[PDB]
This record gives C-alpha cells, structure tokens and sequence, in this order.
C-alpha cells in the first residue's frame, strides 16, 4: 500500500540512448537489419 | 592538466564552507555534462570523430 | 547522528556521464592513432619520391 516506488530515473533512458549512439547505433540501418522501416 | 589555471582569481571562494559548495558544483557539472553530451550527440559529425579517416592524395 | 542525504540517484548519474566520456575518448584514440600511423607512412612514401627526383634533377643540373 504505502509500498512506494523509488523515482523512475528519466536519465536511465537518456544516458542509455547516448550509450547506443556512442556504440554506433543507427535507427535506419539496424531497423533494415530487422527487415523493418523506420 | 586537471589543475585548471587561476585566470580569474575569485579571491573569496577559497575557503567558504565546502560542505555547502560541493553538491552545487556536482549538480552544475552534471548539468554542463547533460547539455554538452546532448549537443555533441546532436551533430552529424559525431560518428566521424569517433572513426576518423583522411585522404589529401589525388 | 547526521545523515548526509546527497542522492545516490545523482552519484550514479555523473558516473554514467564519466563512462560516456571515457568510452568516447578510447574509441577516438584507437581509431585516430590508426589514421596517424598510416598518415606518416603515406608522407614517407611521398618523400621517397621527392628525394630521388630532387637528386636526379641535381645531376641533370
């Protein structure tokens, strides 16, 4: 009930997206590697 | 290198209470790093810097 | 007892920025040294051409 969530850290989406770009992620090429359009 | 130069000698900020300075300086640096990383990573050049090649040769 | 309630949620955040920065520096170093290594060899392979041509021109003078 008062069994609360720790705040859901928005930065763990954002530093995660930066980690993908740093590792050389392309939303075009890796979608094409899955046979799918952006 | 990490011992940044004294260029603007801000005379008073040498010994005012570090225990109420450090957390501000951490938050301001986290903010600088979020801005700098978000605006580095907005550049189209940001994969070429990380994988450089050059050919002047005709 | 005092409790210095500086959030862990910020200390793991700055150490996620440190990891981004140092990963990028190392990704640059290894790919840039590879460019510098062959850039010196490409200049040396053209100084070989300079030297013999300049010396041939000296004999012909």
């Amino acid at each position: 009930m008062q069994s609360g969530s720790r705040p859901h850290l928005a930065w763990q989406r954002e530093h995660m997206w930066l980690a993908l770009q740093g590792l050389g992620f392309e939303s075009g090429a890796e979608a094409a590697n899955a046979g799918k359009t952006l | 290198d990490v011992i940044q130069y004294p260029d603007t000698i801000s005379s008073n900020v040498i010994l005012e209470s570090l225990s109420h300075s450090t957390e501000k300086n951490v938050v301001t640096c986290i903010r600088e790093n979020e801005e700098l990383l978000k605006e580095l990573f907005s550049s189209p050049h940001f994969q070429a810097t990380l994988s450089p090649e050059c050919n002047p040769w005709p | 007892t005092p409790v210095n309630l500086v959030p862990e949620d910020m200390v793991e955040m700055i150490e996620s920025q440190t990891l981004l920065l140092t990963y990028l520096t190392i990704k640059m170093q290894k790919n840039l040294f590879r460019l510098e290594e062959k850039a010196e060899r490409n200049l040396l392979l053209v100084n070989d051409q300079k030297d013999q041509l300049q010396e041939t021109i000296h004999m012909m003078k």
